RNA sequence: ACUAUUCCAAAAGUUAAACUUAACAUGGACUAGCAAUUUCGGUUGGGGUGACC
């Protein structure tokens, strides 16, 4: 539910005027783990926030 | 968020005590150092056991 | 939308019992130079000007 999001955007945030459709895109930075059960050190790209709920996960 | 620290570091509580750090400071050094762990009831238990027989030995 | 900024966030340090730093990439509003859509009355001894509604 981030990645390719394309909403619409508008001026005073109500709108009689006109209304352009706006691109958004996720935040992409590196998280290094490491799992026990395959041994492993993993590297995840993925959601920032998605990992704060993991870290609430374990 | 409440982490559990295997040692004890600075000041924040006894080893082993479960204590609130902050998002940066725990995520970036504690957890990937093994210095502590997330806050897990089942491990709190052992928290909880290692805690009780601290003070008695 | 693109080229450059002001702030708060992401990421790093500092003291006491609340404050300072940006190398790469990515955000929220925000300030400038660039760009994007249309409008462009009527009456009228033609129209425009003038006048009038």
């Amino acid at each position: 539910g981030e990645g390719w999001v394309l909403g619409h955007r508008y001026v005073n945030n109500d709108k009689l005027s006109k209304r352009v459709r706006k691109v958004w895109k996720p935040q992409l930075f590196q998280r290094e783990l490491y799992s026990e059960i395959l041994d492993k050190r993993f590297t995840v790209t993925v959601t920032m926030r998605t990992l704060d709920l993991i870290d609430q996960a374990c | 968020l409440e982490l559990v620290l295997t040692q004890s570091v600075e000041e924040l509580g006894v080893r082993g005590d479960l204590v609130s750090v902050k998002k940066s400071v725990g995520r970036n050094r504690l957890l990937p150092q093994g210095l502590a762990v997330y806050a897990s009831p089942e491990n709190k238990k052992l928290f909880e056991e290692e805690k009780l027989l601290r003070q008695e030995g």
